[PDB]
RNA sequence: GGGAACUUUAAGGAUACUGCCAGUGACAAACUGGAGGAAGGCGGGGACGACGUCAAGUCAUCAUGGCCCUUACGGCCAGGGCUACACACGUGCUACAAUGGUCGGUACAAAGGGUUGCUACACAGCGAUGUGAUGCUAAUCUCAAAAAGCCGAUCGUAGUCCGGAUUGGAGUCUGCAACUCGACUCCAUGAAGUCGGAAUCGCUAGUAAUCGCGGAUCAGAAUGCCGCGGUGAAUACGUUCCCG
């Protein structure tokens, strides 16, 4: 009953979507059996900055950053399946938390 | 207010100077910045110079005035019309 | 037997369309207990009236999100939906009456500078 | 009815009637009402002379026209005479709790004066 | 900002940082039910004789590049100028220009 | 506008009695957003003229509302069809609001029946306008 | 237990092109109407602001030529002030009530925040809150009660069961510390105000109007600002004059 869990986070949906097929991939070809990727909702943070040095209350840029994340659920794991995962590359950008 | 649970705050510096006076019988004014701080029971009968912001205010402290706070008797603003 | 789903301002309803005897539960409850107000009961009613079939078939319908407007309207859509699909032929006569079109009408942005979407604060030349 | 020395009006309900008697809220008057065994509903004028007994012996307890009018007229004399910043504030019939006096004082400092 | 006021910041930080647990000590003390009440009066006293840049509600969040006192947004850590010329350069990752 | 014309917003036909006239009514009664109350106030009006003097409801009104119709403007111009009924509605609204009764809907239904036999507040308005339009 | 249907979540695609029909235009560009289609002629909204103008604004974000101070125009500290108050103006909030106030019962959102944090639940308190305790690093637990709405009762046009200013008396919390000068709670009080001159402002549709919800700053301190949804109008004959 070992079920592995994998969760993306990025401030980038290419990144993301990116990182999580290759973990996808990489799950099938060792013989496991794969749930997923599931998109989970996203984070949105927005601000206004004000543009002018001094005095101008409507001249501001309008900012946001987004935080999208992904789960990945790897269920009947085979020998080689935890070996893979760990040999794997970390690219930067992309968070990964894996859970037993 | 400040919360009953916590009692009434003075400064210790303050407190201090008129439980060394009342210990003795000193006449002589307190001088203190501590605008802040609770008048006591034990402040009754004592003279207490308060700062104002540019000069030291005496107020001689009467029964009346327990619970106040020592700047009420020290106004910081001069004002006499327009 | 035939589904649909009805959309409108921010409130989808999911509609299941039988053969019955005119039976009609909203989010397992009764129309008149679900709706306070006459005109959203009439909404819902509006498209079976129209075809006259108000005893011919059973309704099983779930809604969620908008208010009590939006939700009326989205029901309505979504039965319009089932009936399409129960049969092709009666869609000349709901889109006559106008039921088949999504409205697709929407709350505006408030935008930077402006107290709404359109208002704007009050002006002083003098 | 005469009431702590007050004309309470006698065709409204009582717990609206016994708010005109100064010192008592719609909160009091239910209190008073509630340990008499009064519904809030009945008229005044509806009343029997031994429940407005009742009534007035409640009533009793509360500091309500004279004795509170002189209450206040005392504490705010007390700050007058004391000198301390409130009562500074109440002789010069400025603002008392901390408010703005460059605009927006009117209710303390009476209609507007010219210069 | 000017010097003396950045190394004012400075000298508070510090002052807080080493004054950080004797201070929660006290406070937990304070807030002790099962300690005497001469105890908890006690750890008022030292609580209140305590140095005043020990607390930290005398910190001002200041410009991590400039010192501007205003404008913080504690994300970045940045004032609105500076977080306004790093954005629109591209130094601060996933943060773009929002619409919707 | 300038250079384009606008075309008319259609409103729906009420959904009880799917007469836009009685929907346009409840129009110029809501305010604020307040759909149902208007709604309210209009089918009080509505159910108690009915009990008072058996007509159809729709019929009585539509009565009514051509009585208090004018056909003059103010330099003399004849109203177009829609200023009519825009103008009947706004002056038996107006002059409802100043009877005295419980309900809005109370005092609707009466002035309704008023206007129905050539008393009110409505019909003064428009034998004015009828005195204004004599004038030039 | 279970299912992968539906809602949704979120990546990638499809669709709309005057494409088809009719009439006009000039026999062009174009223009009007109709079918189908979720949508029809630019479907709605955002971002994006040419050459230039005003010695416009900013030496107090920052950088920088030049000038000036150097036991002081530099640096440290405590207390005070930026919160003053005969007055005038700008931008707002709340009202003047019955399309309403109060009480009882009962429905329907979206978006956003949470580990120095948000807190289920229980107990105590009228209440602000306090104590114990539980889940949550969150599509998992939580802020959280949406409010206007619907049903019933009552008030009956009164400065009122409208309004909620001001003042008296008690408290809570943050904080080393709420006097000058915090927010909130309870009792008492109950001001002006009866729809506002000349003049003037916003808005053409999910807009105006009205109702509630969240966040940045932040120990605490929004009627401001930036967002979110709910209910949901009226009128455009036309360019004669007002302005640009």
């Amino acid at each position: 009953n070992q079920r592995i869990r994998i969760r993306l986070k990025s401030f980038d949906h290419r990144l993301i979507d990116q990182s999580a097929q290759e973990i996808v991939e990489t799950a099938k070809r060792t013989g496991a059996q794969v749930c997923g990727p599931i998109p989970m909702p996203t984070r949105i943070e927005r601000f206004n900055v004000l543009t002018s040095p001094h005095v101008n209350k409507d001249a501001r840029d309008q900012y946001e950053i987004r935080t999208y994340k992904r789960l990945i659920d790897i269920v009947q794991p085979t020998d080689k399946t935890v070996d893979a995962l760990m040999k794997l590359d970390l690219a930067a950008g992309v968070d990964v938390q894996i859970a037993l | 207010p400040r919360s009953l649970k916590k009692g009434p705050f003075v400064d210790a510096h303050l407190f201090a100077k008129v439980e060394a006076a009342v210990a003795s019988n000193s006449r002589k004014p307190i001088k203190t910045w501590s605008r802040r701080s609770m008048i006591l029971p034990d402040f009754v009968g004592l003279t207490i110079s308060v700062h104002n912001g540019r000069n030291h205010v005496p107020v001689i402290v009467t029964e009346h005035m327990v619970g106040h706070k020592l700047g009420e008797f020290a106004p910081t603003r001069t004002y006499r019309g327009h | 037997t035939n589904y649909g789903t009805g959309r409108r301002k921010t409130a989808t309803a999911r509609v299941f369309l039988s053969a019955g005897t005119g039976k009609l539960v909203i989010n397992n409850r009764t129309l008149e207990q679900y709706f306070g107000r006459e005109t959203a009961r009439m909404v819902v009613r509006q498209p079976l009236e129209l075809l006259e079939a108000t005893e011919k078939y059973d309704l099983y319908i779930t809604v969620k999100g908008g208010g009590i407007g939006g939700q009326a309207g989205a029901i309505r859509h979504g039965i319009t939906r089932a009936l399409i699909a129960a049969d092709e032929t009666l869609k000349p006569v709901l889109r006559q009456a106008g039921f088949v079109t999504r409205d697709a009408r929407e709350v505006e942005r408030k935008k930077l500078g402006l107290r709404k979407a359109r208002k704007r604060p009050q002006f002083s030349k003098r | 009815a005469r009431i702590a020395g007050v004309n309470i009006p006698d065709n409204k309900h009582a717990v609206i009637s016994l708010t005109y008697i100064f010192g008592i809220g719609r909160h009091t008057a239910k209190n008073i009402l509630a340990a008499v065994g009064i519904t809030e509903t009945t008229k005044i004028r509806e009343l029997d002379d031994a429940q407005l007994d009742a009534i007035r012996a409640e009533v009793a307890k509360v500091p309500t026209e004279g004795d509170l009018r002189r209450e206040i007229s005392m504490n705010i004399k007390r700050l007058m005479d004391l000198g301390c910043y409130r009562g500074l504030r109440h002789r010069r019939s400025l603002p008392v709790r901390g408010q703005r006096t460059k605009t927006n004082a009117r209710t303390r400092k009476g209609p507007r004066k010219p210069i | 900002a000017k010097k003396g006021m950045i190394n004012r910041e400075l000298k508070r930080e510090k002052t807080v940082a080493k004054y950080a647990a004797k201070r929660a000590e006290l406070k937990a003390t304070i807030a002790n039910v099962n300690a005497s009440d001469e105890e908890r009066f006690e750890a008022m006293l030292k609580l209140q004789a305590l140095p005043r840049n020990a607390s930290p509600v005398r910190l001002r969040n200041r410009c991590g590049l400039t010192g501007r006192p205003h404008g913080y947004f504690r994300k970045f850590g940045l004032s609105r100028n500076k977080l306004r010329d790093t954005v629109m350069q591209g130094d601060v990752p996933g943060v773009v220009k929002a619409s919707w | 506008p300038r250079r384009r014309v606008v075309a008319a917003r259609e409103i729906l036909p009420d959904p009880k009695f799917s007469s836009q006239t009685i929907a346009k009514f409840m129009n110029h009664v809501m305010q604020d957003g307040k759909k149902s109350i208007a709604e309210s106030i209009v089918y009080g009006a509505l159910e108690r003229v009915q009990e008072k003097n058996k007509v159809d409801p729709v019929e009585f009104f539509e009565t009514t509302l051509e009585k208090v119709r004018p056909m003059v403007e103010v330099v003399p111009m004849e109203v177009r069809p829609s200023r009519r009924t825009a103008l009947a509605m706004r002056w038996l609204v107006d002059a409802a609001a100043k009877r005295s009764e419980k309900t809005m809907a109370l005092r609707l239904a009466g002035e309704l029946l008023d206007a129905a036999e050539g008393k009110g507040a409505a019909i003064k308005k428009r034998e004015d306008v009828h005195r204004m339009a004599e004038a030039n």
